[PDB]
């Protein structure tokens, strides 16, 4: 079993992700704050991994609980929402020292999230009436390597692009010294 | 805050003095509730990893490490929806009720029917695409109505009615939500805190009728704790508009629908950092200003 | 079975109305409850394979299969626990409860909690070595008897004595169990049907001491009943004797502890096909044989 | 995945056999009715196989329910407990008919449990006043040939003595 353990902000899509990613659909309607650990098969280069995935409680309420599911984990997901710069502040603030704290030697990748609400007219409008835009992968990739990430990959949970490199990745990342 | 010198005719002082005790207990009947912990521990736990779960057993602050989180999500909640109000909002909520539509005349079973069905149809475009779906809640409605109807609210009403609102679900799904779950950044309450404080409501309700509360008021708080605590795996929002339509028509008030784009995530927490947040008394404020502009022109 | 015109001086008669109005309601409060019908969907769920589930979901007759047997167990539980005696053992039991050694003086709260803590040590070995053990429940005992003393008996105290008498557990452990658990081929009630029926027998201990009804058969009973609930994750066994015993000790007689190893089995349902089924009229008699036994 | 369901009656072990092959540590506590199905790696001549257990009630009550986790079964176990004839019996009686009518076309082993008890003197005393006795290898065997078995095995949960070996021959009885 490979651990990887999905780490971010409320609302920044965690869960969405990890379900569309293991179901192939973007789930709609009730979805719960912290996904079940499951386990998937996936191939890389002919040979099968076991990829054992985690989600995460992201908010300040289990600052102290959170860390007790971070022992032998291989690789993190640190994800931030494209369209919420608060949330990619907090990759720097709060997460990658986190992670690094507790884990300083496992390998963690930046992951962008929701990319699909870049081209979405109503979202950029109300980013802009609040004198703010949308990460780009010019700066997210620039904090992947301030940060020392392994890269910096970006995904949409709703449409599935970039979702499958997402883990492909991940699961890279973790079969490295 | 003192109420007792201000003008009320809604018993707005019985409703505060409700709210007061409730809010009281809260941490006895909830945070301290043992199967709500058993709930948390169990949650916490799943993802730990066995042996780490060993070492912390040891730890005299374990239990808490596992359950402070959760019962800090019921407390941000139980703030939200407990209503107590300032001075100015205790006499805006009396001016406010005055101006209410409200008619004499009684509607009867079927006529109400209509009207909650209506409202639910008004902001689902599902609902006004498909007929057989509004019949079918329709009836469950009419059912809920003539059950409840002379009688004190039980939550086996509420358990039917709420499965009268799920019809395209398909055979054994479980009526209760078995796990923490969202949608749209909303925050709800735990699956058993979400039951204790489901039965809260309707002992709430009851008692309200009984001491003369002005219903409009009793139908906005209503509304906002019934999906704040989401105890259902689906349909808790229809079922709340119908439960407090019942209480606004029985009043001789119009349907309530929902609140604007803007406002409804303020009245329960969000998991969105940037999403503002009102106060119950806010939420009453707003509810009944929505309520009077039920006839209008904008309508 | 009529018990109008038969003697009686341990109110058995009001004791067996009891039992007929929570059986009469059994299915409503327990096997229709929808918390526990929940309980069962998802159990049953787990087993079968989604795809399944989905096919499933389109056929009317689901739902009951899903919680067909869970409702059986239940049932069947209820069955062996519910009182209802032959005009025989009726009899029997009037005589029984006579022969029983009863002090018109009861003891005070520091001599029940000894004579309860030493009722615990008398079944285990592992208490009689230990006496840092001893010595926790004892303390839990006390505590227990301290906050039940005339006043009546709720679900809240029974978590805290439960809860005192599991002291070797480490920290964090669930109060209740979580799921169906079983120990030597037992049958226990479901976690929510036993959530259910502890507040039942709670108020059972509440309303048969106001009407006065015989103690003995009291704790008789709830022995059985507290058994096969089995509502807590451990500790089921020392929570139950400690609260009939508490039962025993307010009326003078001597304190309960074990059946023999022969009859105990046969006190609840098993699910070993071979092993023998006792009544509940017949778990009382047969209670009352062994309380009588404690003199000599 | 290799899916194998473990069937049999009430009280032969069926949970205790799953949780000391999962755990290697034969369970002295509270036990579940039914053991969650859990995946495990078994490796056969260098090569790994992923095989999943299903435990199962095998009181009669959940006779509707049970099958219904039949579905894509690859290998059954039918236990019975070697010191209970009764739960011998019901192999004939009940479980491969069970099996065969509910999920057809699917191999099973026949699995004799608790082998430790017939050394166990207060369980041999039981059986001999009530005139009964042991299932032997032997009559086991033939029932497993009778019934178009894969193979009899046996194992005891409480000592381990066999255990790993039944899971090893269901993995074959798959692959078959
Ligand atoms: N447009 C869009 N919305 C998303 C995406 N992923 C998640 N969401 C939405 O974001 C909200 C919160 O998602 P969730 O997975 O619960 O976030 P989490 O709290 O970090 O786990 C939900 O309303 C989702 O529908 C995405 O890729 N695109
Ligand atoms: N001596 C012995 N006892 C066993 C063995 N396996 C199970 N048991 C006992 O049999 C009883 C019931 O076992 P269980 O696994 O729950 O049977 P199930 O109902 O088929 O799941 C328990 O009290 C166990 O201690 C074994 O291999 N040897
Ligand atoms: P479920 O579909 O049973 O109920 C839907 C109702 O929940 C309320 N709701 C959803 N999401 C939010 C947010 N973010 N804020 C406030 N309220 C929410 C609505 O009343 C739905 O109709
Ligand atoms: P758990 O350890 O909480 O409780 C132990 C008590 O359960 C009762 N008990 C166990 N096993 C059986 C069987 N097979 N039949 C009847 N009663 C049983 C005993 O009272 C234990 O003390
Ligand atoms: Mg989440
Ligand atoms: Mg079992």
């Amino acid at each position: 079993t490979i651990k990887c353990v999905v780490v971010g902000d409320g609302a920044v899509g965690k869960t969405c992700l990890l379900i569309s990613y293991t179901t192939n659909k973007f789930p709609s309607e009730y979805v719960p704050t912290v996904f079940d650990n499951y386990a998937v098969t996936v191939m890389i280069g002919g040979e099968p991994y076991t990829l054992g995935l985690f989600d995460t409680a992201g908010q300040e309420d289990y600052d102290r609980l959170r860390p007790l599911s971070y022992p032998q984990t291989d690789v993190f997901l640190v994800c931030f929402s494209v369209v919420s710069p608060s949330s990619f502040e907090n990759v720097k603030e709060k997460w990658v020292p986190e992670i690094t704290h507790h884990c300083p030697k496992t390998p963690f990748l930046l992951v962008g999230t929701q990319i699909d609400l870049r081209d979405d007219p109503s979202t950029i409008e109300k980013l802009a009436k609040n004198k703010q835009k949308p990460i780009t992968p010019e700066t997210a990739e620039k904090l992947a390597r301030d940060l020392k990430a392994v890269k910096y990959v970006e995904c949409s949970a709703l449409t599935q692009k970039g979702l499958k490199n997402v883990f492909d990745e991940a699961i890279l990342a973790a079969l490295e010294p | 805050v003192n109420y007792q010198d201000l003008e009320d005719n809604l018993n707005l002082k019985g409703l505060i003095s409700l709210e007061d005790d409730r809010n009281a207990n809260f941490e006895s009947n909830v945070l301290k509730n043992e199967k709500f912990l058993d709930e948390a521990r169990e949650i916490s736990k799943k993802s730990i990893p066995e042996a780490t779960v060993k070492q912390m057993s040891h730890l005299p602050e374990f239990d808490d490490i596992l359950t402070e989180g959760a019962k800090k999500v019921e407390s941000r909640i139980n703030k939200a929806i407990t209503f107590r109000p300032s001075v100015e909002e205790f006499s805006e909520i009396q001016d406010l009720v005055k101006t209410l539509p409200k008619t004499k005349v009684i509607e009867d079973l079927s006529t109400k029917t209509n009207e909650i069905t209506e409202a639910l149809a008004a902001t689902s475009k599902t609902i006004q695409r498909t007929p057989e779906l509004k019949e079918q809640l329709k009836t469950a409605i009419e059912d809920f109505l003539q059950n409840s109807q002379g009688k004190p609210l039980t939550v086996q009403m509420i358990e039917n009615l709420n499965h009268g609102l799920r019809p395209d679900e398909g055979e054994g799904r479980l009526l209760y939500k078995k796990e923490n779950l969202t949608k749209e950044n909303a925050v709800f309450s735990s699956p058993e805190a979400a039951k204790i404080q489901l039965a809260e409501t309707v002992d709430f309700i009851n008692r309200a009728k009984n001491e003369g509360i002005e219903p409009s008021v009793v139908g906005a708080l209503v509304y906002q704790r019934l999906i704040a605590y989401a105890p259902f795996a689906e349909g808790n929002g229809r079922m709340a508009r119908v439960i407090v339509n019942k209480i606004l028509l029985d009043a001789g008030y119009p349907a309530f629908t929902k609140f604007s784009d803007e406002f409804e995530p303020q009245i329960i927490p969000q998991t969105k950092a940037s999403t503002k947040s009102a106060t119950s008394s806010e939420v009453v404020v707003e509810f009944l200003k929505e309520l009077a502009k039920k006839g209008s022109k904008e309508d």
